[PDB]
């Protein structure tokens, strides 16, 4: 209300409104999924049109061999934080011949979003991520927010009508999980929970994006025809 | 109104930002006292732990600024660690570049300028704080220097700072108007000491154990904060008599 | 005074046939009259079917073809997985040599 | 942050005005009235003091004319302090010219460079401009005698005769009567001097309520003269023109 | 230093400092140009409020940008000088690395780019001038003629007027002005200029500045007699 | 380059410039001009090391004419060589200084009388009237300091010049490939192109 | 009024109600507590289970400072991290000059300063984080908390977040029933039972406990998280507690 | 952080005031009175030393402070912001002037370099004007003694008598009636005391009265002896003995 | 008053979303692209007769393979342009060959966003990238003040963009031919436009991988236009 100019005012209640503002700004976003096993993580994201003239927005961004994210929100700000992390993915590759820990790139995330909400001039990023990775110690999905909290977890979801696949994700959490060894499958339960999130719209060739990482497998995107065969 | 939010002049000349400072000196409901010996100067400061869970011998408004000089504070303790901090840093350089112990005074002085530039700069805030110092001076002898928030500065005989300042200056205006000098005709500090508590006690119409009070001393060449159990025999002697 | 160079000795070869290229070198690095290794590779391959190998002052030649591999890395990310054409990645090195022309990488690079 | 104290100096109004000059010559009409009067043989300056005290030391005071260099001279309009800063800077500007070509540097461009620098305080900085109006009195071989205004805005003009500070509509409708072209220095001493007279919200226009000076060729051949009136120099003109 | 956003969009998809710049033009005197077959005039108007003024060594309103280039404005005169400085110094430098004195395109072009940068540079507020640039390219013999404006935008004009009453004279010159036969010679030419201004001027006297561009670097400002005698030439047939 | 020479007459400044461009070895050029018009009556020669003498006259002309465009008003020939000494006084203690010597003839219109300076790269000023720089004064000085007189036309300034260059053409071990002359009058600037 | 708007800003109180608008973050965040024992200090936090599809014991809060030191905090947890990142910072130049690991107190007042350079101007925001903090030095053991004004002082049992009152009493009764000393075994055992008795406040959803300690005879003076059989230790003692 | 006040806190108002210019004019106003008299031979400054409590040392705070051997300074208004511009003075009398040309400044050239300083206050990005008013007297060879005010928008006068502060008007009437061109030094501290009893409530004495004067030089306060060019600092402050004699003679 | 990079309440930065306004008011610009090349076309408007309508630039040359087309504030464009130019010759020297339309469209959108208290406001315009490269073929793009780029077979931009694009949505199949699209643009520009269609006051240009980029002649659009009128009067 008074407390809402900028970001460096806290409001009567302790609420930084620039950075609930920030985080309004995904919820508008088009709905993007992810999940993972003890051997692959999977991105599984709907992407927007602006109409049938148009392309559809591609929301999935590779950051190195073994990691990359889904985004929801303003594209440019996901641009600038995938951008970061191929920076630090690649400073840690050749500095000290090391694959970047996906739990440490969070961190980084984390660290970078939050210098925005605390200084005079700058505003919060307006942009949600889902990073999966397959490092040292197996497969990893993360959700990042804008105000700086970046979260591990099994599966999750963000955008717009995001609440029916998380719930969906929430019931198969015990059977996701065990789907070792097999990218089809794991994919199958990604494309299953995003479907849970799509009202009037359905899944089409050059709607769906789809994207992988594993054990042996790098980190590959899958656009048009490739998503055929899971629609 | 933002001549009330920033270090502008209000229309009447005034400061209200500098003004409002003054009264963040009291939050802390704390009352201190300095006074001078003959070889000595003493400061005393009320010490109150009101939670349990606290570690008592870290709650301190009593600084070790250099071996010579000492710091009382009167206000929230992060502008007081602030101030501390600072004139620790400046008294060593002054040692540095000059070559001799930076005089009681000239510290004052040099922190109240910085003090004098938060109330003319705009994007920097006063200090909620009064920093009183105290040393023996090897020039000056005893010194009492006390520093506010409008960046004033002025040499005192005896002084008083907190939410009950004026009774204490008053008990102590009377005395010094009963004996005529400006100081404590005594030759230890331990007996200036008693006079400085039994004069709060008086003045304060409060008793005080071990664990109320908080004291710093200066002698020359040294500046030393006592112990409870220092407190203690000191108390006991006020006391029989 | 300091040195900031040093000659790792070793020897490369490029030919390149109608529909193949060949690009070798021996094994050996050394100093002055001593051998520091018998196996140290000296050519690499740097994604894309291009190969490349910077004989000289091997730190010189490893930073090179470190930052080249780089390059094509980030080739990659900017321009849509596209494929670095040999042509195109020569002018990138031309870039990346004369960077540093008054400090230059001591080596004779073929790719 | 720091925004929300921002006055925002450099801006438009929604008339296409720049507040801050605007009220800056709003200041300068409280001034005390300065007049500057050029004829054939040399150009004159005179300037009201602002109400004065008696015991205010007169001779040794300057709050209205300064010497810019030996041809150069300036009747100032507005806050002094002001003047002052951009008096130095214009001396040095002078002394640069004079260094880099040896060559006295000519009226107009000292003028142009000063003005430039107000200029730059109404586009850019966020500060407040200068509240000074100057008069331009000055000599060189190219055009001679010249007469030039500035003001906060940073825009100049030339002059054959000119009023700044306080009721310049009055004192400039008066001087257009009077004034001619072949005008000689001692008319326009007289001028300058009966303009101020009537023009004055004083009761009476006395020799320490003036500051004086004449730039003359009334110099031994071919070479430019500044006289800055003395008290007693002031007071004799008074005479001799029948004013007191 | 001072970082200030000045110049900010507005809901309605306005820019209100770059407006407000223009309603300092629109105080301004009046500017004219009328581009011939074979030359170019600039017509000013001198407001007559000020007199006891110093013609000599006042700023002239047309400025040489360089020996084949020339520049009016209507706006704020301090302003203009900064434009005008600007433009000279690009143009001396255009000479210096092209070898070559500068098209009277490119000259607007840069000035109209200076212009520009100020409507979105923090710090800094909208220059409150519109110019009149005209002249004639390196050994061409077509007339150029160029308005800018504070937003940066700029374009070619058979004729053009910009400053108090430009609505008037532009409404004179869009009926007077034939593009399939322009002024044929320098005298019909500075004609249909005075003609333009006399709607909006008041007096014929000192209140008209004349300037005449042709090719080769051969620039010219008229005197008060000589523009006197198209001032009496017009109003003398007007008497019909 | 080699050889610039400089003489003031009754009514004009004369230069002479040498034509030849040599690197090293070989001749690359017999035809170069080692002059600027800084303004209309206002003429520099010049001579130096390679690229910094171009440079730094292309330089000069170019503040000239800024100078010129803005007041509307031509400089003085003290005026410029004032500032000229000055950007090589400047230049002297600078990371990379100028390498280059001058001689600035130039008409003063206001006081009609011919003008000629010669600066050297140290920023060393004199009014001459005749000069030269490096080797090329020890050959044609004695040649001056005989036949000179201030009431000299053009015509005997021209002549006294071509015995200087006769002199140094047969005691210089350099050809230098004759010179481009060039005279500064009221009129302006024009080219003696027989010479 | 108005004095509310801008951090920096002296109401006519003499209070600064932007860091008091940050305390209200730090009461919204959960529960973490320190306790001081005979030879060192243990941390505990509540972590909220938000989800099921949270996995357990991967999300740390606790963090440790060069080797010896732990901090845990209540509040923004962004802000927490920032302000570790530059107690790190602090850590490495002191030990980079001086040889010696950075004691305690002296650790505490880089904190602090740099906490209460954010209440000094109107370009930066206070912290939105009470930090709780200690470890073992040469002088022996140390437990601190450091809030938004830059305030901090030492204790022997802290605790902030929503359950801070209830965490508090317990805290007090420890200090009370035990004045000769706890023990470090002991202290992990009792954090586990404050953390789950302050766990009302945040009844809603349930939990994870993460614990942490230095201990001078347990740990070497080094900072070590409490895994395996010995947290399980602590979650059975602390669910007997409860029931 | 970064000073983010980049921008002037003084501004010109609608009707041409600037606000803030005139608001230190009225913290001034609030200030104790202060004067100076200058004499045929020597000038005096005068002002009374209000102590805030009985307990401090009112030796201690210095109201009236040498700048330079030769000159001397008093104020009105702010203490504080008094105290760091003697401080400034002080030091650009020796940068801007003694460190090129050997010698201290003359009085109206020092007060000319306060009064940039106090200018610039009222003009530089992100700090108000100086809320006091000084009173400098000083003297050199070529220009004699002098006296001079300073205000907080850097505007400076020279006067041959005058008062500042809260007894300001009435104190300046006072000495316009006994101010004459032949008053000898003694006379004007006569009249200086005189002045100065009117605007004071409670004790008057030398140890509430702080007064020093520009005079003859006195070469007992030099420091060294051998130099016969170098003959001591005009400027002498008054002992609180040599005020009460004084006050005997009133 | 209020930061120039501040989030609304509904998650959209003021600044943008106020940009976005002004380009609405802007004269109206249209892109179409087919298999045989992609059809630049705008509006002209000029705001007075006595203006001459050949100066009015709102077509641009980037590279030889790559054309733009503006629409809103012009001015902001040029130092956008000017950005483009220098990434495809800077590409063109560092990897020796033509740079592609999507990179091209990536680093002049990456402009867009650096505004704050770095410029002082986003850009009030918006532009239709039209090119050709070797891996995508024929692309049109068109890059908005928000720094988001969407690709096109199709799009109108301006204040008869809803319109145009309407009927833009109907017209355009995957077999047009160049000619088609070239009468298609002017048919839907003399549809929106104010003032009646001419060789004057509208423009058309072209990029086919044959002949690059290419501004038409108005003698070149004038047999356009009158093949248009007959080929509607037709039936
Ligand atoms: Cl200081
Ligand atoms: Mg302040
Ligand atoms: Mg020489």
């Amino acid at each position: 209300n008074n407390y809402d100019g900028d970001t460096v005012t806290f409001s009567p209640t302790g609420r930084l409104f620039q950075v609930e503002y920030a985080l309004e700004a995904i919820k508008q976003g088009s709905v993007t999924v992810g999940l993972r096993s003890n051997t692959h993580a999977v991105l599984v994201a709907l992407k927007r049109n602006a109409d049938e003239l148009s392309s559809y927005q591609k929301k999935i961004i590779k950051c190195d061999e073994h990691m990359g994210l889904s985004l929801a929100g303003l594209a440019p700000d996901a641009r600038v934080l995938s951008n970061y992390l191929r920076q630090q993915c690649n400073y840690s590759s050749l500095v000290f011949n090391r694959k970047l820990a996906v739990e440490r790139a969070g961190h980084l995330l984390c660290d970078k979003a939050q210098k925005n909400t605390q200084s005079y001039g700058g505003r919060p990023y307006g942009v949600g991520l889902l990073i999966i990775g397959y490092d040292k110690s197996g497969a990893h999905l993360l959700e990042f927010q804008p105000s700086g909290n970046v979260t591990e977890l099994y599966g999750t979801a963000i955008g717009a009508r995001s609440q029916g696949a998380k719930t969906y994700l929430e019931r198969t959490l015990d059977t996701f999980i065990k789907i070792d060894g097999n990218p089809d499958e794991l994919i199958k339960a990604g494309v299953e929970a995003i479907s849970q999130s799509l009202r009037d719209e359905s899944l089409t060739v050059d709607n769906l994006s789809i994207a992988i990482v594993g054990k042996d497998t790098p980190f590959t995107i899958y656009d048009g025809e490739a998503v055929a065969k899971y629609i | 109104g933002y001549d009330r939010h920033i270090t502008i002049f209000s229309p009447e000349g005034r400061l209200y930002q500098v003004e409002y400072a003054f009264k963040a000196t009291n939050q802390t409901n704390i009352n201190s006292l300095a006074v001078r010996g003959k070889d000595c100067t003493v400061v005393i400061s009320q010490k109150k732990v009101p939670d349990k869970l606290l570690d008592p011998t870290t709650v301190s408004y009593i600084f070790c600024i250099s071996r010579t000089i000492g710091m009382v504070v009167n206000g929230p303790i992060p502008d007081a660690r602030n101030a501390a901090l600072r004139a620790k840093a400046e008294a060593a350089e002054f040692r540095y570049k000059y070559g001799y112990d930076m005089p009681c005074d000239v510290l004052a002085k040099r922190m109240a300028n910085l003090s004098q530039i938060y109330t003319q700069r705009a994007y920097m805030r006063p200090l909620g704080v009064i920093l009183t110092f105290v040393s023996v001076d090897e020039e000056l002898g005893p010194s009492i220097y006390k520093t506010d928030p409008a960046g004033y500065y002025v040499g005192y005989k005896a002084t008083a700072t907190g939410p009950k300042q004026q009774e204490i200056t008053t008990n102590l205006e009377n005395h010094f108007k009963k004996s005529k000098i400006d100081h404590i005709n005594e030759e230890s500090w331990e007996k200036v000491v008693e006079f400085a508590i039994t004069h709060m006690i008086d003045a304060l119409g409060t008793e005080f154990s071990k664990n109320d009070l908080e004291v710093g001393v200066a002698t020359k060449d040294k500046f030393f904060t006592l112990s409870a159990e220092n407190i203690e025999e000191r108390l006991v002697a006020i006391a029989e008599q | 005074q300091f040195n900031p160079y040093g000659d790792n000795g070793g020897t490369i070869l490029g030919i390149a046939g109608e529909d193949f290229a060949v690009l070798a070198g021996d094994t050996r690095n050394i100093t002055d009259y001593s051998i520091n290794s018998r196996y140290e590779p000296k050519v690499f391959d740097c994604g894309d079917n291009i190969v490349m190998s910077a004989n000289g002052f091997a730190a010189d030649g490893d930073a090179l073809v470190k930052r080249f591999k780089n390059s094509v890395k980030w080739y990659h990310f900017d321009h849509n997985d596209k494929k670095l054409s040999i042509n195109s990645a020569a002018r990138n090195i031309q870039h990346l040599l004369y960077g540093k022309r008054f400090f230059p990488y001591y080596v004779h690079t073929i790719i | 942050g720091s925004r929300r104290y921002d006055s925002r100096t450099t801006i438009f109004s929604p008339e296409g005005r720049l507040y801050q000059v605007e009220y800056a010559l709003e200041s300068i009409s409280h001034a005390g009235t300065a007049i500057g009067i050029m004829a054939s043989d040399g150009i004159v300056l005179a300037a009201e003091r602002k109400v004065t005290s008696t015991l205010l030391e007169q001779d040794t005071s300057t709050e209205k004319l300064y010497k810019l260099n030996d041809k150069i001279a300036v009747a100032v309009a507005g806050l002094t302090a002001d003047a002052e800063i951009l008096i130095n800077t214009a001396r040095i500007h002078a002394q640069n010219y004079l260094k880099t070509y040896n060559e006295d540097i000519p009226v107009e461009i000292l003028v142009r460079r000063l003005s430039d620098i107000k200029q730059g305080y109404t586009q850019h900085g966020g500060l407040r401009p200068f509240g000074v109006s100057f008069i331009y009195a000055g000599y060189d071989d190219r055009y001679g005698y010249q007469l030039y205004t500035s003001n906060p805005s940073g825009n100049y003009t030339g002059w054959k005769a000119i009023s700044v500070g306080a009721n310049t509509s009055a004192a400039q409708t008066l001087l257009q009567m009077d004034y001619k072209d072949d005008m000689k220095v001692d008319d326009a001493i007289e001028l300058a001097l009966k303009t101020l007279s009537k023009t004055t919200d004083s009761s009476a226009l006395t020799y320490d309520r003036l500051e004086f000076a004449t730039i003359r060729k009334g110099a031994n051949d071919g070479e430019v003269y500044q006289k800055i009136f003395k008290p007693q120099e002031i007071k004799d003109i008074l005479v001799k023109t029948g004013i007191t | 230093g001072y970082d200030r956003a000045l110049s900010i969009f507005s809901p309605d998809g306005h820019i209100f400092q770059v407006e407000y710049a223009l309603e300092a033009v629109k105080r301004g005197t009046c500017a004219v140009g009328v581009k011939g077959k074979n030359c170019v005039v600039l017509g000013c108007e001198r407001r007559s409020t000020l007199k006891l003024q110093d013609t000599r060594i006042t700023p002239s309103k047309v400025s040489k940008i360089d020996s084949h280039v020339v520049l009016s404005f209507s706006g704020l005169n301090a302003d203009s000088r900064i434009l005008i400085e600007k433009a000279r110094v690009e143009a001396q430098s255009h000479r210096l690395t092209l070898e070559d004195p500068v098209t009277v395109e490119y000259l607007t072009r840069y000035v109209a780019g200076v212009q520009q940068r100020y409507t979105q540079s923090g710090g800094v507020r909208p220059f409150g001038v519109s110019t009149l640039i005209a002249g004639f390219d390196p050994r061409d013999d077509e007339p150029k003629l160029y308005q800018t404006e504070p937003s940066g935008i700029y374009s070619s004009w058979s004729a053009q007027t910009i400053g108090r009453n430009s609505k008037t004279v532009r409404e004179f010159l869009e009926k007077n002005y034939d593009r399939k036969e322009p002024p044929a010679t320098v005298e019909e030419c500075v004609k249909l200029t005075v003609r333009s201004l006399l709607e909006v001027v008041q007096t014929g006297a000192k209140n008209i500045e004349i300037t005449v561009v042709k090719p080769d670097s051969d620039i010219v400002a008229l005197s008060s007699e000589e523009i006197n005698q198209y001032v009496t030439q017009i109003e003398q047939e007007k008497q019909e | 380059m080699d050889i610039i020479l400089g003489i003031r007459v009754q009514d004009s400044v004369i230069l002479a410039s040498s034509k030849a461009v040599t690197r090293g070895i070989s001749v690359l050029k017999d035809s170069d001009d080692k002059t600027r018009q800084l303004s209309p009556h206002t003429l520099m020669s010049f001579a130096g090391e390679a690229g910094d003498t171009v440079q730094f006259a292309e330089y000069i002309q170019a503040n000239i004419q800024l100078y010129s465009i803005r007041e509307d008003y031509e400089l003085s020939p003290q005026a410029v060589s004032s500032f000229v000494r000055q950007e090589l006084a400047k230049s002297i203690r600078s990371r990379r200084p100028y390498q280059v010597n001058v001689l600035i003839g130039g008409y003063d219109k206001k006081k009609n009388k011919p003008e000629l300076y010669q600066i050297d790269y140290l920023g060393t000023k004199v009014e001459l009237p005749y000069g030269a720089h490096g080797y090329s004064g020890f050959y044609t000085f004695s040649l001056l300091d005989h036949h000179y007189r201030p009431d000299m036309t053009t015509e005997e300034g021209l002549d006294l010049l071509k015995l200087c260059v006769q002199e140094l053409e047969k005691r210089m071990p350099m050809d230098f490939k004759g010179v481009i002359v060039k005279i500064v009058d009221k009129d302006g600037i024009r080219q003696v192109d027989d010479f | 009024t108005g004095y509310d708007l801008s951090n920096s800003v002296f109401s006519p109180d003499g209070r600064n109600f932007q860091v008091e608008y940050a305390v209200k973050a730090v009461e919204n965040g959960t529960t973490s507590i320190g306790i001081k024992c005979n030879d060192g200090v243990v941390f505990a936090v509540e972590k909220l289970i938000t989800s099921k599809l949270l996995v357990p014991q991967k999300n740390v809060k606790i963090q440790v400072v060069d080797r010896h030191i732990g901090c845990v905090y209540s509040g923004l947890i962004p802000d927490g991290r920032h302000l570790v990142n530059r107690g790190r910072e602090e850590a490495a130049s002191f030990k980079k000059l001086y040889k010696t690991p950075i004691p305690i107190p002296a650790f505490a007042d880089r904190l602090g300063q740099y906490v209460q350079a954010h209440t000094l101007y109107n370009s930066v925001r206070p912290f939105g984080v009470s930090t709780i903090f200690g470890g073992v030095d040469k002088n022996g053991a140390h437990l601190y908390m450091l809030e938004p004004s830059g305030s901090y002082w030492g204790y022997k049992g802290a605790a902030t977040g929503k359950g801070r009152q209830s965490a508090k009493a317990e805290l007090e009764k420890l200090v009370d029933h035990h004045p000769e000393g706890l023990s470090a075994r002991e202290a992990v055992k009792q954090a586990a039972k404050i953390i789950y008795l302050a766990h009302e406040d945040n009844k809603e959803k349930d939990f994870e406990l993460e614990i942490s300690w230095c201990s001078l005879s347990e740990t070497n003076g080094l900072h070590k998280f409490v895994k395996g059989d010995l947290l399980q230790e602590a979650i059975d003692f602390a669910q007997k507690e409860i029931n | 952080m970064t000073d983010r006040y980049s921008f002037s806190l003084t501004t010109f108002s609608p009707s041409g005031k600037l606000g803030q210019i005139d608001y230190a004019l009225t913290a001034v106003k609030q200030g104790v009175t202060s004067l100076g008299i200058k004499a045929t031979n020597g000038v005096v400054i005068a002002t009374e030393k209000k102590s805030s409590s009985p307990l401090a040392m009112s030796e201690t705070l210095s109201k009236v402070s040498l700048l330079t051997p030769d000159i001397g300074a008093v104020y009105s208004g702010m203490g504080p912001d008094y105290r760091v511009l003697v401080d400034k003075s002080r030091k650009v009398a020796h940068t801007s002037y003694k460190r090129i040309y050997g010698e201290y400044p003359p009085t109206k050239l020092l007060v000319s370099e306060v009064a940039k300083i106090m200018q610039e206050a009222t003009q530089s990005g992100g700090v108000r004007p100086f809320g006091v008013s000084l009173l400098i007297a000083g003297h050199d060879e070529f220009n004699g003694f002098s006296l001079y005010q300073v205000d907080p928008s850097g505007s400076y006068f020279p006067w041959k008598a005058t008062a500042i502060g809260k007894g300001s008007v009435a104190a300046k009437t006072f000495l316009e009636k006994r101010w004459n061109d032949e008053l000898e030094l003694e006379d004007a501290i006569h009249i200086a005391l005189l002045t100065l009893k009117e605007s004071v409530e409670g004790e008057f004495n030398g140890d509430t009265i702080e007064l020093a004067i520009i005079g003859d030089e006195n070469p007992d306060l030099l420091g060294y002896t051998g130099i016969p060019t170098d003959k001591g600092p005009r400027f002498r402050k008054l002992t609180s003995q040599e005020i009460n004699d004084r006050l005997e003679a009133l | 008053d209020r930061g120039v990079s501040t989030f609304s309440p509904e998650g959209r930065l003021f600044q943008v979303e106020y940009s976005l306004e002004a380009i609405k008011l802007g004269s109206t610009a249209i892109g179409i692209a087919t298999k045989e090349g992609v059809v630049l076309g705008v509006e002209k408007r000029a705001t007075s007769p006595l203006l001459e309508s050949d100066s009015i630039e709102k077509i641009v040359e980037i590279d030889r393979h790559i054309g733009c087309a503006m629409s809103g504030l012009t001015a902001d464009a040029r130092s956008m342009i000017e950005h483009a130019r220098t990434a495809a010759v800077t590409h063109n020297l560092y990897y020796d060959e033509d740079i592609n339309v999507e990179s091209l469209t990536q680093s002049v959108c990456d402009l867009a966003l650096r505004f704050g208290e770095l410029m002082s406001r986003p850009f009030g315009v918006a532009l239709l990238i039209a090119g050709h490269d070797a891996d995508d073929g024929y692309q049109l793009f068109h890059a908005e003040p928000s720094g988001t780029f969407y690709r096109y077979n199709a799009k109108a931009i301006g204040s008869g963009s809803e319109g145009a694009q309407a009927e833009l949505l109907n017209e355009w199949h995957s077999s047009l031919t160049l000619k088609e699209a070239e009468l298609l643009v002017l048919k839907i520009l003399k549809q929106v436009m104010e003032e009646k269609l001419d060789e004057n006051n509208a423009q058309l240009s072209c990029i086919t991988k044959q002949d690059g980029f290419k501004i038409y002649d108005n003698e070149k659009t004038a047999e356009l236009i009158k093949e248009l009128k007959e080929k509607e009067a037709a039936e």
